[PDB]
């Protein structure tokens, strides 16, 4: 019908696509 | 003793009979000297198939630039006489 | 004037004399050019874009400019090009295309069916000037 | 090695035949090993095979023709040697033994 | 004690700790769900009547797309 | 660069003999060619400082058997320099070698083993000329227009000789052709 | 030369791979691809087919990538119809493209990876493949061959609640990228594998047709997605990743990018998406609703002929290309005004890539041609058609 | 063709060879076995989908026989061991299971006709038990059936033979060859397609096969040593042949024969040290003048040098 | 033999136990249906938790996949594949391409059906099976494997 | 370039700094929850849309549905279906058809459609030779979730 599947009032939330850092070791 | 040649007599007999033998040479124009082409009846592609046959029995092979040459049994027996490849 | 550390395409070195290279390639064009026929459209084509670049070789001695006012790429890219069109200009004098035949017929078609807009299409963007000076020179 | 230009006349596409034919010869013995055939079949009768398909075509007069039979006998040779497909009494097209 | 040499059926009867029933059909097979999250929210499952030779063609059409997520009616409620 | 200046450039550049046929329009710029000609527009084309056409997409073969050159050998080219395609074209019968193009794009060299197998069109200066697709010892060219759909022989196991083999075929259902037409 | 003959007859080196090498010890000295083992026909079986029955064989060519090629054949055949397709059509034809690089990518990269020795990055992206597939399974009824993607739009619109479940994957998808890289990106045996092998300069790329990855590697930036845009791609930012040594682990980088901005793409489509039609509304063309067909004649009549007989396409020739995920996918259609191709050459990257791995993998170890096979991308169905 | 053929017995030697050929001539052919469901599987390639059907069966059990016999107008019996095992004697094996074969076809009513695969030397005066059970189920299938046609067949050379295979074996795992009769026994060894051919040929004919024996020799006739020959040329080996006198022979084949009724576990099956195979080999077994040959039944055997002995390349 | 049948029944269930516990499937990965096989040894469902360990030899393999389109080229590597196969072994066909040609049915270079070259023991449909109906194609192949009696039958011969 | 940077990459070089952030993230894994599904008691989700063993079906009177339109017969990309002519025969070569749902699609009465039933497996390959009166016991077994299906995606069609 007039009901058709797509995003919300407003968008949906904003997704991050790239790398993130991670600083993990004494070194 | 060993040697590299074959005999000459040996050499005349075997491409007497392969050429007596072949498809289309009765066994009476078949002389030492017969040629292919004017005294035997065969055309060019015969006599390229009786060469080839020189090939298979003596088991080695003829340059292209050299079967030209070999036009009657003279020529051939002539060739493979004196070859050291022969067998 | 500060000396180019990539062209960053693998395989194509930096070029670090490219206007002297270039000069030099162009001036070798508009000489061996002159064994086709002055009439041939090959060779006003290859006199004007070479004469125009080789003009703004000279003029300006900072490759940045020459790639800036060229709109052509790279001074490296220029050089391919320049080699290129010196090996091309060889083989059509060797192959003697020149001229006209006597019963020569050509058949133009200009097709004019439409295709819609969401169609894979190439638009790449209007060329440097100096592209339809030499169209408009060679029309004339 | 590169695929040669056609034939200008008859003359030079009679000679590109008896290269082919030689070639074809030549190779009799790789057959016959790879096929197994000492107990089938004479050499001399494939050699009379091959000789026999090339006086079926002796009839044909344009060289582009001859050197289109050339080449497709090449493949041919080519895949019966390299590419071996043994069935009994049967090698490619012609039915052996 | 199908469980020791059946390991398939020892994982269900694992995970069957804490289930809810859901219901039976015809021949006997029991449906049971879970209501959690651990494969994205997919918690239901079915007991085959048979402890051996139990099959996969057994599950009767009012309960396959329930087993298969592919609709959120029990097979009674598709009966009804 | 757009399909404007390449036609009318290419109109005034070119030397006339080498293009019997040029098309423009949307659904691609065309030149058609005699096949003595061809290796010399495409190295023109891939030369020249204003076509720089450096890329060989593809060649392929289309049938015409109401033709008396019955093969159409197609060209499809790019030019990254200027973000533009040309379509270059040339006839061909069965026994008339056309030239390779190898040598101005490696990329030609399996497009011209796949003419050869699915066409029978050869290629003069080709330096490995056989067939890339079909089974080894295929007959015929399949893309012809007359080669049947299903082919002459198939292949089945055969215990006795303890091999696959090749036999005429048999359909158990044969194609049912439905004309709409 | 000694000539070692390598046919995995297994889907860990494609399955159809077939190889003769000629080496000097362990260097490679010219490598002989034998293809042909997957010719199944598809370009003559296409002229006997009407064009809606042609559309499924473009699913099983490159069979990773399968909207894709759904979606070039139907461009091509708008192109030849001037067909008009509605803008929901072309989002939802773009999201699904991004999807299908998405999950190209995913068993490209982890497939290669596995063939090196790393097993358990084959795992961790296939679970993420298993999620695509779901969406692929949802709106189409099928996990591969959706055959969704068709002449004039797609073929039903998306279930209520897709986009939403997309949507969450996409708030985790990232994570599992960076996963994926920390297992290899950093680690100095894949380095070692993959450093200035299988080198390719931008001259070479050209000379060989290479296309995608593979000529983007060689420091060529050229995406047909922006070079020549179609559907809905010029209103979408993304980035185009160009390598800078040309190698193998260049092209790495680059797939992984290409998974992060394919991901950049969907979040834009699903906030994009608009409502309205999913099929073009010219009645020649399109099959009418269930519900129009049971009740209007004009309807029935239009649904009986374009299920028998198809719709035309008028007499022509193009060429028309996308930038699948393993590069220029192109298809040349030759129409003779029936309703069923005259002719249909596809124009398949794998088959340029393929006959380049001859020079690619000149001088290099007998265990660097699997590397180098695995960064090409090669899917049989493809190259041999 | 619209033949349905009953062909017992055909998941041996000569069995794949004969389905293989009526497969061609478009017979549908049923295969009926005793074990695993495995044996006929060789069998399911040849023909078309639905042409061979393999069927459980029970040789000691008449419902299975006609079970499997109720839907066809041709019976061809293969069925016989050259050996014994503590279940089935040779009687049993070549005997008994044959004329309840016969028995079960006269009681079904609609067989056109019956194929009774036999053996050349088969007579009531032979040395070897299983030649004389195997005449004695030759007049039995008559008696039973005088309509029928018997096929007698010389040793068979095949892929799977058990001649030249454990000839091989023996060799290549020793290094020397026996000669149980100082290698002179004459025999006419036959090509087992050549075999298989003659049952199609009498089974396609206007019916004038019917109540003859046909014996099937091959086309040339050898001493065992010439055959042994044969074996050397083809595996590319160097040969070495030792005489063993018949009573040493005799004496190295009598314990599985004695002690096969005797202990209550299988023995595993005799391959060149077979009594009743040596007790063969003490008279020669040639086709007779008299019988009818390869021809009039329009055929012409195989030599066996090539292509017969082919099999033999995977030896070397 | 009241003894007898009960021991040997026994020794023939540990038999088929064995065997259906460890089945060490060949991959004949030819085309699209080997991706769908792919993920039945993937992490959802997991082979390998049934036993089911995939080898690169056919020396060690004990059943052969044929996943895809068999071409009339391919036919013969296919069959040599098969006879290295050691006893005991089965066949599944997965797939229309592999079961009779499916799409290419009427091409001239496509077997029309693996069991033209090769005994079949499960044909799994679909174009491409799910994986999951590959699975459920591995069970029924189980299932026959659990009707074999080769302790009973030799005994009796 | 500076003594501490070479020290420091030399000790990331000997103390194969990097090589442990891949076994910690391993071992991380290790620890959680597994994805597997226990198959056959747990399923894989599927849709409505999902396609599946083709079942023909009936009117709620009991009266096919199926009036010979032969659409489906045309359509069919595989030719996989024969039909003689309501219908006195009505065959589906499941192994030439590629599960593409375009019968279902043209089929004007709701006839022929293509179920959910993907576990349809068998042992040999005339068994997958479908006619008329095995598609009807399918759509007889399998009809009450074939309706549901339909009644949920009749707003898409
Ligand atoms: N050299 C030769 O081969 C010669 C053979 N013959 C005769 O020709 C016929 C076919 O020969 P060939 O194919 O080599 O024979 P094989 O021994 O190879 O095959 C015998 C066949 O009979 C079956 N069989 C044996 N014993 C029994 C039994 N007790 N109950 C049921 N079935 C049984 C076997 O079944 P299973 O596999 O289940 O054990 C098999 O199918 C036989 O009668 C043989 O004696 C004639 C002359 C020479
Ligand atoms: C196992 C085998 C493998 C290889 C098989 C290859 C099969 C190839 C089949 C095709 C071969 C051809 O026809 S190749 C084409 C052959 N056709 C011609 O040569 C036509 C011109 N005719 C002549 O030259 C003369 O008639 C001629 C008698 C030939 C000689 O000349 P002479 O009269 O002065 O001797
Ligand atoms: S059956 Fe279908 S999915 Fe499987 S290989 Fe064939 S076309 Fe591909
Ligand atoms: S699913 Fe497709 S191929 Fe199969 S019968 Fe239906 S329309 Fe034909
Ligand atoms: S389209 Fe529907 S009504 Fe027409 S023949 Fe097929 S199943 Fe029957």
């Amino acid at each position: 019908p007039l009901l058709q599947d797509g995003p919300p009032p407003g968008g949906f939330a904003p997704v991050r696509y790239a790398r993130r850092i991670s600083n993990t070791g004494p070194s | 003793v060993r040697g590299s040649f074959l005999d000459k007599s040996e050499v005349t007999d075997r491409v007497l009979s392969v050429v007596k033998n072949f498809q289309k040479v009765d066994p009476s124009k078949v002389t030492p000297k017969a040629n292919f082409q004017n005294d035997l009846g065969l055309d060019s592609l015969d006599s390229v198939e009786v060469v080839m046959a020189l090939e298979e029995e003596f088991g080695f092979e003829i340059p292209d630039n050299e079967a030209d040459k070999i036009q009657s049994i003279d020529l051939a027996v002539d060739f493979i006489a004196s070859h050291p490849q022969a067998k | 004037a500060k000396v180019k550390q990539t062209t960053g395409i693998v395989g194509l070195d930096v070029v670090p004399n490219a206007r002297a290279v270039l000069i030099d390639l162009y001036s070798k064009t508009l000489k061996e050019i002159q064994a086709v026929p002055e009439d041939e459209g090959y060779r006003k084509a290859v006199e004007s874009f070479t004469r125009q670049r080789l003009n703004v070789c000279k003029e300006e001695e900072d490759w940045e400019m020459i790639e800036k006012r060229l709109g052509c790429g790279q001074v490296e890219e220029l050089i391919e090009e320049a080699r290129d069109e010196l090996t091309l200009i060889g083989k059509m004098i060797e192959w003697d295309p020149w001229g006209v035949p006597d019963d020569y017929e050509c058949e133009v078609i200009e097709n004019d069916a439409p295709i819609p807009k969401h169609v894979p299409q190439h638009r790449p963007g209007p060329l440097p000037e100096q592209f339809y000076k030499t169209l408009e020179g060679l029309i004339a | 090695i590169g695929v040669p230009p056609n034939s200008a006349n008859l003359t030079e596409a009679r000679r590109r035949v008896f290269d082919f034919f030689r070639a074809a010869c030549r190779s009799i013995p790789t057959i016959m090993d790879i096929y197994n055939l000492q107990d089938v079949v004479a050499p001399s009768q494939l050699r009379y095979a091959i000789s026999a398909q090339i006086r079926n075509n002796a009839h044909i007069t344009d060289p582009k023709v001859i050197d289109l039979l050339i080449f497709k006998g090449m493949e041919e040779l080519t895949d019966i040697v390299d590419h071996a497909k043994q069935r009994h009494h049967i090698i490619g097209q012609y039915v052996v033994g | 004690m199908r469980c020791l040499p059946d390991g398939n059926l020892l994982q269900t009867k694992i995970h069957n700790i804490g289930a809810t029933l859901v219901g039976v059909d015809k021949f006997g097979n029991k449906y049971y769900q879970k209501l959690g999250d651990t494969q994205y929210g997919r918690h239901r499952w079915v007991e085959y009547a048979s402890k051996d030779r139990y099959n996969a063609s057994q599950v009767p059409a009012e309960w396959h797309g329930w087993l298969h997520f592919i609709t959120d009616h029990t097979g009674d409620e598709l009966l009804s | 660069m757009d399909n404007q200046f390449i036609f009318k450039y290419s109109w005034e550049t070119l030397p006339k003999k080498w293009v019997k046929k040029m098309e423009r329009s949307e659904h691609g710029n065309r030149f058609d060619t005699n096949t003595d000609y061809l290796f010399q527009l495409l190295c023109f084309l891939k030369l020249h400082t204003y076509t720089r056409v450096q890329v060989l997409i593809d060649i392929c073969g289309v049938d015409y058997p109401s033709r008396k050159r019955r093969f159409e050998v197609v060209y499809n080219l790019l030019s990254t320099r200027y973000n533009s395609r040309i379509r270059v074209q040339t006839s061909a019968d069965e026994v008339t070698r056309i030239s390779s193009v190898v040598s101005l794009f490696p990329s030609a060299g399996w497009w011209e083993r796949e003419v050869w197998d699915m066409f029978g069109v050869s290629f003069i200066n080709h330096p490995d000329l056989r067939r890339i697709l079909t089974d080894y010892g295929f007959e015929g060219h399949p893309l012809r227009k007359d080669f049947p759909l299903s082919g002459y022989v198939q292949v089945r196991y055969d215990d006795p000789e303890k091999r696959v083999v090749s036999e005429p075929i048999e359909m158990t259902q044969e194609f049912r052709y439905f004309d709409f037409a | 030369n000694f000539t070692l003959n390598f046919g995995p007859q297994h889907p860990a080196a494609h399955g159809v791979l077939r190889l003769v090498l000629e080496m000097n010890g362990e260097v490679v000295e010219r490598a002989e691809p034998h293809i042909g083992l997957l010719h199944r026909g598809t370009e003559k079986l296409i002229e006997y087919k009407t064009y809606l029955q042609a559309l499924p064989y473009f699913d099983r060519l490159d069979y990773v990538s399968m909207m894709a090629q759904e979606h070039a054949y139907s461009l091509a055949v708008e192109k030849l119809l001037n067909c008009e397709v509605p803008l929901r059509a072309q989002y939802i034809r773009v999201l699904f493209c991004e999807i299908t690089r998405i999950l190209n990518h995913l068993l490209a990269l982890t497939t290669h990876a596995m063939d090196v020795g790393a097993l358990t990055p084959f795992l961790w992206a296939f679970e993420e493949r298993e999620k695509l597939l779901e969406f692929y399974e949802r709106v189409s009824g099928a996990r591969m061959h959706a055959s969704f993607i068709r002449p004039g739009g797609v073929a039903q619109d998306l279930p209520l609640g897709l986009c939403r479940d997309i949507d969450s994957f996409t708030q985790q998808f990232a994570s599992r990228i960076d996963e994926l890289e920390e297992m290899l990106t950093g680690n100095r045996i894949w380095k070692q594998r993959l450093v200035d092998i299988g080198t390719v300069t931008a001259q070479q790329a050209k000379d060989w047709g290479f296309s995608g990855v593979m000529l983007r590697g060689s420091g060529v930036c050229w995406d047909l997605r922006r070079a020549a845009p179609y559907d809905v791609y010029d209103q979408l930012d993304f980035d185009v990743p160009v390598g800078t040594r040309g190698d193998c682990y260049d092209r790495y980088c680059i797939r992984i990018e290409e998974m992060r901005q394919s991901l950049r793409i969907i979040v834009q489509c699903l906030n994009q998406m608009p409502s309205g039609m999913i099929k073009a509304d010219d009645r020649k063309l399109c099959p009418p609703s269930r519900c129009r067909m049971k009740l209007s004649m004009e309807s029935l009549i239009h649904h009986f002929e374009l299920y028998t007989e198809g719709f035309s396409v008028p007499a022509s020739s193009t060429y028309t290309a996308v930038e699948a995920p393993k590069g220029e996918f192109g298809v040349f259609l030759v129409s003779n005004g029936s309703n069923r191709p005259y002719r249909c050459k596809i124009r398949a990257p794998g088959f340029a890539h393929s006959q380049g791995l001859d020079f690619m993998s000149k001088h290099h170890m007998l265990a660097d041609v699997v590397t180098i096979i695995g960064t090409q991308d090669i899917v049989f169905g493809e190259v041999d058609r | 063709s619209g033949i349905v053929a009953t062909v017992f017995g055909a998941t041996g030697f000569l069995g794949r060879y004969l389905v293989q050929q009526l497969a061609k001539m478009g017979s549908q052919v049923l295969v009926p076995f005793r074990g695993s469901e495995d044996s006929p599987r060789h069998l399911k390639l040849m023909g078309d989908l639905g042409q061979v059907v393999p069927m459980k069966f029970d040789p000691r059990d008449e419902d299975s026989i006609k079970a499997v016999m109720a839907k066809a107008n041709v019976v061809i019996n293969l069925i016989g061991r050259e050996y014994e095992t503590r279940n089935f004697s040779f009687e049993d094996a070549n005997h008994h299971i044959a004329e309840k074969l016969a028995l079960v076809a006269k009681e079904h009513g609609g067989i056109m006709r019956y194929i009774q695969v036999s053996c050349l030397g088969a007579s009531v005066s032979s040395p070897s038990r299983m030649l004389r059970a195997k005449a004695a189920a030759e007049e039995a299938v008559l008696n039973a059936l005088p309509e029928a046609t018997i096929m007698r067949p010389a040793t068979m050379i095949g892929t799977e033979d058990r001649i030249l295979n454990p000839w091989s074996m023996f060799v290549k795992k020793y290094g020397f060859l026996p000669l149980i009769g100082g290698g002179t026994t004459k025999f006419q060894p036959v090509y087992v397609v050549d075999v298989a051919a003659a049952i199609v040929a009498a089974l396609k004919d206007d019916g004038s096969s019917m109540g003859k024996t046909y014996e099937l020799g091959g086309p040339d006739v050898f001493t065992t040593h010439e055959l042994a020959e044969i074996m050397y040329d083809m595996i590319r080996e160097w040969p070495r042949y030792v005489k063993l006198p018949f009573p040493i022979a005799k004496a190295m084949a009598a314990p599985r024969d004695f002690m096969v009724n005797k202990v209550p576990f299988p023995l595993p099956s005799p391959q060149i040290f077979n009594l009743d195979q040596i007790n063969a080999l003490t008279t020669d077994t040639l086709v007779s003048d008299n019988a009818l040959k390869f021809q009039d039944l329009d055929l012409v055997p195989h030599k066996l040098k090539g292509y017969p002995v082919e099999f033999l390349i995977q030896y070397r | 033999s009241k003894a007898a049948e009960f021991v040997i029944s026994k020794v023939d269930d540990l038999m088929n136990w064995a065997r259906t516990g460890s089945i060490w499937p060949m991959t004949f990965g030819l085309a699209c249906c080997a991706v769908e096989m792919m993920h039945t040894g993937a992490a959802r469902y997991d082979l390998d938790r049934f036993g089911i360990i995939f080898r690169p030899s056919p020396r060690q393999s004990d059943c052969m996949i044929v996943a895809g389109t068999l071409t009339n080229k391919m036919a013969p590597a296919l069959r040599k594949v098969y006879d290295q196969m050691p006893e005991p072994r089965w066949v599944i066909s997965m797939g229309s391409c592999a079961n009779g040609g499916g799409y290419y049915h009427y091409s001239y270079s496509v077997v029309r059906g693996c069991d033209r070259i090769v005994p079949v023991d499960i044909y799994v449909p679909g174009c491409p099976p799910t994986a999951e109906a590959l699975l459920y194609g591995l069970l029924q192949l189980q299932k026959k494997i659990n009707r074999r009696k080769d302790f009973l039958h030799w005994w009796n011969k | 370039k500076d003594w501490n940077t070479v020290f420091e990459r030399s000790i990331n070089t000997l103390f194969l700094t990097e090589m442990v952030r891949g076994l910690s993230l391993t071992l991380k894994y290790f620890f959680d929850p597994k994805v597997t599904i226990n198959y056959p008691f747990e399923k894989g989700p599927l849709s409505p849309r999902f396609r599946g063993e083709h079942a023909l079906r009936r009117y709620p009177t009991g009266e096919e549905r199926c009036i010979a339109c032969k659409l489906c017969e045309a359509v069919c990309p595989a030719q996989a279906i024969t039909i003689e002519a309501r219908t006195t025969r009505y065959d589906i070569d499941m192994t030439k058809c590629i599960y593409c749902g375009f019968c279902q699609e043209a089929c004007p009465v709701d006839a022929i459609v293509e179920g959910p039933n993907f576990e349809f497996a068998t042992e040999t390959h005339e068994e997958l030779l479908y006619d008329k009166e095995k598609l009807l016991e399918n759509g007889d077994r399998w009809e009450t979730e074939i309706a549901e299906n339909l009644r949920s995606e009749s707003l898409y069609r």
